[PDB]
């Protein structure tokens, strides 16, 4: 249960090769250690299934790659023999003990509880298929509602372990049904953080942002990644989704973030960005951008998909707030503010502008940047009429279909 | 452990230290929560000059 | 399969016996379903259906990507270069 999210998190570092060499190597030593102790040999082999002849592969179990910077992934047949020994042993013994508890008769309580004990072993060794079955028998037999919440969650955690986001997706719909039927708050906190991390992994950061603020105030730690990590997820969602005012009020009215200060590199890079952004310092905004990229997105499982998406959107927001405060800027003045040369700026503005979410134009000959973004009645007009075409269209088709049938 | 065995005039002092701790970490949530505590502890009156000054 | 938003055109229509033959006719009119010619034509299986994250499999939401150029390389070259020019001024 508990060691599992540590392993998964470390392993992720070996999956990439865009992370630092010395950070990947310490992490690799750790993983081997728990391969021995916790039997994580099946997940070691799984990483090789996700490459096929992709960087991070050097395995002696199957094919190997010499363009990888990973070289600490190299299997042995000592690893493999040690596995079959341990697997065979543990399973025979532990099942035998569990079987006698089923024999002793009390249907609701004794049998149901015996069925849970299998699912912890199968979770531990990282097999999704066998875990699901044995924990399915537990849910089928009447047990307390809290337990049912625990066990559905346990299944949904194996989907983040392998990183199959869909696996998490399906199962947590079942939590949302049982959350009110159980009506328990202990585990309500946990739910908000799980479904939070689901939203984090996909492209819906609005939902995440509302769930993850709650996570800070009150935290349950079972089957959830370390609390320094939970602060790092909150700051990401807040900056991306919310704008100056909401964002600002949020990180001054969160004591939890402030009492913790910096404590790991990822947390530091995120927090730095924050201050600069609402405080209107753009000199130092830009080093922090580069820093977040390296130490926040790449290490995280759920934000490495968004590595590029993140930098893209963040340059838009910074620019938006600047454009808000100025009628005009000169390109050279706007460049000096960032700490980037004159030519450097023109490229960046010009990728955002035809897409039209920056809503400004650049007189090149005058060297000014003009801002023609409406906030009047003209702006409201643009929003509304676009939605009203959409009402027409929806009625048109559904109309036509019913008249004919 | 001293909530289970509280009979000490000495825990007014503990409460005050804690409040200072939290103030300088810059959370007011629990800076507030501890100042109330120390004040409750100083209702039964057994405090030195120094203690009330704090 | 589907076209447009999947649920908006899926609920709209179903087969009745009256309509059934008539659809078969429109497909035949075109000549082939046009999805069994495309694999023949590539001479194995595609190569550029995997070109982008949304293109690969439709399970993620849009990310509006089409260039796939990491921006971290270009930004480090920008940061360091403005700084040296200023320093040696």
């Amino acid at each position: 249960r508990v060691p599992n999210y540590e392993v998964s998190e470390k392993a992720f570092l070996l999956t990439q090769s865009k992370v630092s060499i010395e950070q990947r190597k310490e992490a690799a030593e750790f993983v081997l250690a728990k391969i021995k102790e916790e039997e994580m040999a099946p997940y070691y082999k799984y990483l090789c299934e996700e490459y096929l002849v992709n960087n991070g592969q050097s395995d002696l179990e199957h094919d190997e790659k010499s363009d990888s910077l990973n070289e600490w992934i190299k299997f042995d047949q000592e690893l493999y023999n040690e596995l079959c020994k341990k697997n065979e042993s543990k399973i025979k013994e532990l099942n035998e003990k569990i079987q006698k508890l089923e024999e002793d008769d009390e249907g609701e309580l004794e049998q149901a509880q015996a069925w849970i004990n299998l699912g912890e072993y199968y979770a531990q060794i990282g097999d999704k298929d066998n875990a699901e079955k044995t924990l399915g028998k537990s849910l089928s037999k009447a047990i307390s509602t809290g337990a049912k919440i625990d066990v559905m969650l346990t299944i949904a955690r194996l989907g983040f372990f392998y990183n199959d986001q869909l696996y998490v997706k399906e199962k947590l719909e079942a939590v949302n049904s049982m959350i009110e039927k159980g009506g328990d708050w202990e585990r309500r906190n946990r739910y908000k953080t799980y479904y939070g991390i689901h939203c984090l992994a996909v492209r819906n950061f609005k939902e995440a942002a509302k769930l993850l603020v709650d996570s800070l105030a009150t935290f349950t730690s079972i089957e959830l990644t370390s609390y320094e990590s939970i602060a790092t997820y909150a700051s990401v969602t807040g900056l991306f989704t919310l704008e100056r005012t909401d964002l600002k009020s949020k990180v001054i009215d969160s004591p939890e973030l402030l009492s913790l200060i910096s404590t790991t590199a990822a947390l530091q890079s995120i927090s730095s960005l924050t201050i600069s952004l609402y405080a209107s310092d753009y000199a130092s905004y830009f080093p922090y951008l580069l820093e977040t990229y390296a130490n926040v997105l790449i290490p995280c499982k759920y934000l490495n998909r968004h590595a590029d998406f993140f930098v893209r959107e963040m340059r838009r927001k910074v620019y938006a707030q600047l454009l808000e405060s100025y009628k005009t800027l000169s390109l050279k003045s706007m460049a000096s503010a960032f700490g980037v040369s004159v030519a450097f700026l023109d490229n960046d503005l010009g990728k955002f502008i035809p897409n039209k979410q920056l809503n400004c134009v650049i007189d090149r000959v005058n060297g000014i940047v003009e801002t023609n973004r409406p906030d009047n009645k003209n702006a409201q007009y643009h929003l509304l009429v676009k939605q009203g075409d959409g009402l027409l269209t929806k009625l048109q088709k559904y109309g036509a279909a019913v008249r004919l049938t | 452990e001293f909530k289970k065995l509280d009979d000490k005039p000495s825990l007014v002092d503990v409460h005050l230290l804690e409040s200072k701790v939290y103030h300088k970490l810059r959370n007011l949530a629990k800076s507030k929560a501890s100042l109330t505590a120390a004040r409750t502890a100083a209702n039964s009156i057994y405090c030195p000059t120094q203690t009330v000054a704090e | 399969m589907s076209t447009d938003v999947a649920a908006a055109q899926a609920q709209s229509k179903i087969d009745l016996t009256k309509k059934k033959n008539e659809e078969i006719n429109k497909k035949s009119l075109e000549e082939d379903d046009e999805f069994e010619d495309f694999p023949i034509d590539t001479w194995a299986n595609g190569e550029t259906i995997k070109s982008n994250a949304v293109t690969q499999t439709n399970i993620w939401e849009e990310n509006w990507d089409d260039v796939e150029v990491d921006d971290d390389f270009t930004n480090e070259l920008k940061a360091e270069l403005d700084r040296y020019k200023r320093e040696n001024q």
